[PDB]
Protein backbone atom coordinates (compact mmCIF):
# COMPACT_ATOMS: atom_id res chain seq x y z
CA UNK A 1 0.00 0.00 0.00
CA UNK A 2 1.50 3.28 -1.18
CA UNK A 3 1.40 5.88 1.61
CA UNK A 4 1.93 9.63 1.30
CA UNK A 5 1.82 11.88 4.37
CA UNK A 6 1.21 15.62 3.95
CA UNK A 7 2.29 17.69 6.96
CA UNK A 8 0.97 21.23 6.53
CA UNK A 9 2.96 23.81 8.48
CA UNK A 10 1.05 26.81 9.88
CA UNK A 11 3.07 29.60 11.50
CA UNK A 12 3.02 33.40 11.39
CA UNK A 13 5.02 33.66 8.18
CA UNK A 14 4.52 34.21 4.44
CA UNK A 15 2.46 31.46 2.81
CA UNK A 16 4.01 29.96 -0.32
CA UNK A 17 1.40 27.27 -1.06
CA UNK A 18 -2.23 28.39 -1.33
CA UNK A 19 -5.35 26.61 -2.52
CA UNK A 20 -7.61 27.31 -5.47
CA UNK A 21 -9.38 30.62 -4.78
CA UNK A 22 -9.86 33.92 -6.58
CA UNK A 23 -8.19 37.13 -5.44
CA UNK A 24 -10.37 40.24 -5.66
CA UNK A 25 -9.83 43.99 -5.87
CA UNK A 26 -8.53 46.20 -3.06
CA UNK A 27 -10.66 49.02 -1.65
CA UNK A 28 -9.42 51.52 0.93
CA UNK A 29 -10.93 53.73 3.65
CA UNK A 30 -14.01 51.55 4.08
CA UNK A 31 -15.28 48.86 6.45
CA UNK A 32 -14.41 45.53 4.80
CA UNK A 33 -13.96 41.85 5.49
CA UNK A 34 -10.33 41.32 4.49
CA UNK A 35 -8.13 38.27 3.85
CA UNK A 36 -4.41 39.01 3.42
CA UNK A 37 -2.19 35.94 2.96
CA UNK A 38 -4.65 33.83 4.94
CA UNK A 39 -5.09 36.44 7.70
CA UNK A 40 -8.85 36.94 7.95
CA UNK A 41 -10.57 39.76 9.78
CA UNK A 42 -12.81 42.80 9.53
CA UNK A 43 -11.73 46.43 9.59
CA UNK A 44 -10.96 49.57 7.62
CA UNK A 45 -7.62 49.92 5.84
CA UNK A 46 -5.62 53.14 5.59
CA UNK A 47 -2.37 54.09 3.91
CA UNK A 48 0.49 53.90 6.40
CA UNK A 49 3.86 55.66 6.54
CA UNK B 1 5.78 28.20 -4.23
CA UNK B 2 3.09 26.13 -5.94
CA UNK B 3 -0.71 25.89 -5.77
CA UNK B 4 -2.08 22.78 -4.07
CA UNK B 5 -5.32 21.46 -5.60
CA UNK B 6 -6.50 19.06 -2.90
CA UNK B 7 -9.78 18.39 -4.73
CA UNK B 8 -7.91 16.20 -7.23
CA UNK B 9 -6.64 14.09 -4.32
CA UNK B 10 -9.72 14.13 -2.07
CA UNK B 11 -12.29 13.45 -4.81
CA UNK B 12 -10.15 10.84 -6.60
CA UNK B 13 -11.85 7.94 -4.74
CA UNK B 14 -8.75 5.80 -5.33
CA UNK B 15 -6.88 6.26 -2.04
CA UNK B 16 -7.65 3.72 0.68
CA UNK B 17 -6.83 6.12 3.55
CA UNK B 18 -7.83 9.79 4.01
CA UNK B 19 -6.91 10.69 7.61
CA UNK B 20 -6.65 14.43 8.31
CA UNK B 21 -5.77 15.70 11.79
CA UNK B 22 -6.19 19.30 12.92
CA UNK B 23 -7.55 20.27 9.48
CA UNK B 24 -10.77 19.13 7.84
CA UNK B 25 -10.11 17.49 4.45
CA UNK B 26 -12.77 19.60 2.69
CA UNK B 27 -11.15 22.90 3.77
CA UNK B 28 -7.65 22.07 2.51
CA UNK B 29 -8.45 24.25 -0.51
CA UNK B 30 -9.58 27.19 1.67
CA UNK B 31 -6.68 27.50 4.12
CA UNK B 32 -3.10 27.86 2.98
CA UNK B 33 0.30 27.20 4.41
CA UNK B 34 3.90 28.39 4.35
CA UNK B 35 5.16 24.91 3.41
CA UNK B 36 3.98 21.31 3.15
CA UNK B 37 6.14 18.18 3.37
CA UNK B 38 5.42 15.02 1.36
CA UNK B 39 6.68 11.55 2.34
CA UNK B 40 5.77 8.79 -0.14
CA UNK B 41 6.23 5.09 0.68
CA UNK B 42 4.81 1.58 0.30
CA UNK B 43 3.72 -0.20 3.49
CA UNK B 44 1.69 -3.31 4.30
CA UNK B 45 -2.01 -3.20 5.16
CA UNK B 46 -2.29 -4.30 8.77
CA UNK B 47 0.29 -1.53 9.34
CA UNK B 48 -1.21 1.58 7.72
CA UNK B 49 -3.16 1.81 10.97
CA UNK C 1 -2.67 55.98 37.30
CA UNK C 2 -0.04 53.22 37.25
CA UNK C 3 -2.31 50.65 38.91
CA UNK C 4 -5.21 51.34 36.55
CA UNK C 5 -2.99 51.15 33.46
CA UNK C 6 -1.42 47.89 34.66
CA UNK C 7 -4.86 46.33 35.16
CA UNK C 8 -5.87 47.18 31.59
CA UNK C 9 -2.48 46.13 30.18
CA UNK C 10 -2.84 42.77 31.92
CA UNK C 11 -6.35 42.35 30.50
CA UNK C 12 -5.15 42.98 26.94
CA UNK C 13 -2.23 40.55 27.25
CA UNK C 14 -4.58 37.78 28.43
CA UNK C 15 -6.11 37.78 24.93
CA UNK C 16 -2.92 36.15 23.59
CA UNK C 17 -3.21 33.11 25.88
CA UNK C 18 -4.59 29.84 24.55
CA UNK C 19 -6.31 28.62 27.75
CA UNK C 20 -5.75 25.11 26.44
CA UNK C 21 -7.07 25.76 22.93
CA UNK C 22 -5.05 25.31 19.75
CA UNK C 23 -4.82 29.06 19.02
CA UNK C 24 -5.42 32.26 20.96
CA UNK C 25 -6.80 34.07 17.89
CA UNK C 26 -10.51 33.42 17.36
CA UNK C 27 -10.53 33.98 13.59
CA UNK C 28 -7.97 31.21 13.01
CA UNK C 29 -10.04 28.61 14.86
CA UNK C 30 -13.13 29.49 12.82
CA UNK C 31 -11.20 29.37 9.54
CA UNK C 32 -9.64 25.98 10.39
CA UNK C 33 -12.19 23.67 12.06
CA UNK C 34 -15.84 22.85 11.49
CA UNK C 35 -18.45 24.14 13.98
CA UNK C 36 -18.71 20.69 15.63
CA UNK C 37 -14.97 20.90 16.39
CA UNK C 38 -14.42 24.66 16.32
CA UNK C 39 -16.87 25.23 19.18
CA UNK C 40 -14.89 23.05 21.60
CA UNK C 41 -11.89 25.34 21.09
CA UNK C 42 -14.02 28.49 21.46
CA UNK C 43 -15.39 27.33 24.82
CA UNK C 44 -11.80 27.08 26.03
CA UNK C 45 -11.24 30.65 24.85
CA UNK C 46 -14.59 31.75 26.31
CA UNK C 47 -13.93 30.22 29.73
CA UNK C 48 -10.48 31.78 30.01
CA UNK C 49 -11.50 35.16 28.61
CA UNK C 50 -14.62 35.36 30.77
CA UNK D 1 -11.93 4.90 20.53
CA UNK D 2 -13.86 4.68 17.26
CA UNK D 3 -14.99 1.07 16.78
CA UNK D 4 -17.03 -0.81 14.18
CA UNK D 5 -18.26 -4.25 15.24
CA UNK D 6 -19.97 -6.87 13.08
CA UNK D 7 -22.29 -9.53 14.47
CA UNK D 8 -24.70 -12.23 13.34
CA UNK D 9 -22.31 -14.46 11.40
CA UNK D 10 -22.66 -18.21 11.42
CA UNK D 11 -23.38 -21.34 9.40
CA UNK D 12 -26.63 -21.58 7.42
CA UNK D 13 -28.28 -23.87 4.89
CA UNK D 14 -28.45 -22.73 1.25
CA UNK D 15 -31.87 -21.25 0.63
CA UNK D 16 -32.05 -20.15 4.26
CA UNK D 17 -31.75 -16.68 5.74
CA UNK D 18 -29.25 -14.87 7.95
CA UNK D 19 -29.08 -11.34 9.35
CA UNK D 20 -25.97 -9.30 10.16
CA UNK D 21 -25.50 -6.28 12.41
CA UNK D 22 -22.91 -3.51 12.48
CA UNK D 23 -22.69 -1.38 15.62
CA UNK D 24 -20.58 1.72 16.22
CA UNK D 25 -19.06 2.87 19.51
CA UNK D 26 -17.15 6.05 20.27
CA UNK D 27 -18.89 8.03 17.50
CA UNK D 28 -22.29 8.69 15.94
CA UNK D 29 -22.88 6.37 12.96
CA UNK D 30 -25.79 8.37 11.49
CA UNK D 31 -23.67 10.93 9.59
CA UNK D 32 -21.60 8.21 7.87
CA UNK D 33 -22.48 6.14 4.83
CA UNK D 34 -22.10 2.42 5.50
CA UNK D 35 -21.31 -0.39 3.08
CA UNK D 36 -21.15 -4.15 3.53
CA UNK D 37 -18.12 -5.82 1.94
CA UNK D 38 -17.11 -9.47 1.63
CA UNK D 39 -14.08 -11.42 0.44
CA UNK D 40 -14.58 -14.97 -0.78
CA UNK D 41 -11.84 -17.61 -0.44
CA UNK D 42 -9.41 -16.78 -3.22
CA UNK D 43 -11.29 -13.62 -4.27
CA UNK D 44 -10.98 -9.86 -3.82
CA UNK D 45 -13.12 -7.75 -1.48
CA UNK D 46 -16.31 -6.91 -3.38
CA UNK D 47 -19.04 -4.45 -2.45
CA UNK D 48 -22.24 -6.22 -1.41
CA UNK D 49 -24.51 -3.35 -0.38
CA UNK D 50 -24.30 0.28 0.71
CA UNK D 51 -26.70 2.75 2.34
CA UNK D 52 -26.60 6.53 2.67
CA UNK D 53 -26.21 8.39 5.96
CA UNK D 54 -29.91 9.28 6.03
CA UNK D 55 -30.88 5.96 4.41
CA UNK D 56 -32.52 7.58 1.38
CA UNK D 57 -30.03 6.08 -1.10
CA UNK D 58 -28.92 2.46 -1.46
CA UNK D 59 -26.89 0.31 -3.83
CA UNK D 60 -26.42 -3.47 -4.09
CA UNK D 61 -24.17 -5.76 -6.14
CA UNK D 62 -25.92 -7.46 -9.07
CA UNK D 63 -25.23 -10.90 -7.58
CA UNK D 64 -27.53 -10.07 -4.64
CA UNK D 65 -30.48 -8.12 -6.11
CA UNK D 66 -33.77 -9.46 -4.81
CA UNK D 67 -32.01 -11.39 -2.04
CA UNK D 68 -30.26 -8.94 0.30
CA UNK D 69 -31.84 -5.92 2.01
CA UNK D 70 -29.77 -3.22 3.72
CA UNK D 71 -31.06 -0.67 6.22
CA UNK D 72 -29.99 1.30 9.27
CA UNK D 73 -31.29 2.64 12.58
CA UNK D 74 -29.84 6.09 13.25
CA UNK D 75 -31.43 6.21 16.71
CA UNK D 76 -29.79 2.92 17.74
CA UNK D 77 -26.54 3.72 15.85
CA UNK D 78 -26.67 0.48 13.84
CA UNK D 79 -26.79 -0.65 10.22
CA UNK D 80 -28.42 -3.96 9.29
CA UNK D 81 -28.02 -6.37 6.37
CA UNK D 82 -30.65 -9.07 5.85
CA UNK D 83 -29.72 -12.05 3.67
CA UNK D 84 -32.38 -14.25 2.05
CA UNK D 85 -32.14 -17.13 -0.46
CA UNK D 86 -28.54 -17.59 0.60
CA UNK D 87 -26.20 -19.47 -1.75
CA UNK D 88 -22.82 -21.24 -1.51
CA UNK D 89 -21.36 -18.45 -3.68
CA UNK D 90 -21.83 -16.09 -0.71
CA UNK D 91 -19.53 -17.93 1.73
CA UNK D 92 -17.19 -15.13 2.81
CA UNK D 93 -16.08 -12.85 5.63
CA UNK D 94 -18.31 -9.77 5.82
CA UNK D 95 -17.02 -6.34 6.84
CA UNK D 96 -18.97 -3.16 7.49
CA UNK D 97 -17.19 0.06 6.52
CA UNK D 98 -18.17 3.66 7.24
CA UNK D 99 -17.07 6.58 5.07
CA UNK D 100 -18.23 9.83 3.49
CA UNK D 101 -19.12 10.60 -0.12
CA UNK D 102 -15.97 11.65 -1.99
CA UNK D 103 -17.86 12.55 -5.19
CA UNK D 104 -20.73 14.79 -6.16
CA UNK D 105 -24.20 13.15 -6.49
CA UNK D 106 -26.44 11.51 -3.90
CA UNK D 107 -26.12 7.84 -5.02
CA UNK D 108 -23.59 5.51 -3.41
CA UNK D 109 -22.97 3.29 -6.44
CA UNK D 110 -19.35 4.41 -6.81
CA UNK D 111 -16.57 3.15 -4.55
CA UNK D 112 -14.10 5.35 -2.69
CA UNK D 113 -12.07 5.49 0.51
CA UNK D 114 -13.62 3.80 3.54
CA UNK D 115 -12.72 5.67 6.71
CA UNK D 116 -13.48 3.03 9.35
CA UNK D 117 -13.62 -0.76 9.14
CA UNK D 118 -14.74 -3.58 11.40
CA UNK D 119 -12.96 -6.83 12.12
CA UNK D 120 -15.35 -8.85 9.94
CA UNK D 121 -17.72 -11.73 10.59
CA UNK D 122 -17.91 -15.16 8.96
CA UNK D 123 -21.01 -16.46 7.19
CA UNK D 124 -20.70 -19.94 5.66
CA UNK D 125 -23.31 -21.41 3.32
CA UNK D 126 -22.98 -25.17 2.83
CA UNK D 127 -25.39 -28.10 2.43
Amino acid sequence: YRVVVLSFELLHAPATVCGPKKSTNLVKNKCVNFNFNGLTGTGVLTESN
Amino acid sequence: NCVADYSVLYNSASFSTFKCYGVSPTKLNDLCFTNVYADSFVIRGDEVR
Amino acid sequence: VNQNAQALNTLVKQLSSNFGAISSVLNDILSRLDPPEAEVQIDRLITGRL
Amino acid sequence: QVQLQESGGGLVQPGGSLRLSCAASGFTLDYYAIGWFRQAPGKEREGVSCISSSGGRTNYADSVKGRFTISRDNTKNTVYLQMNSLKPEDTAVYYCAAWEASRWYCPLQFSADFSSWGQGTQVTVSS
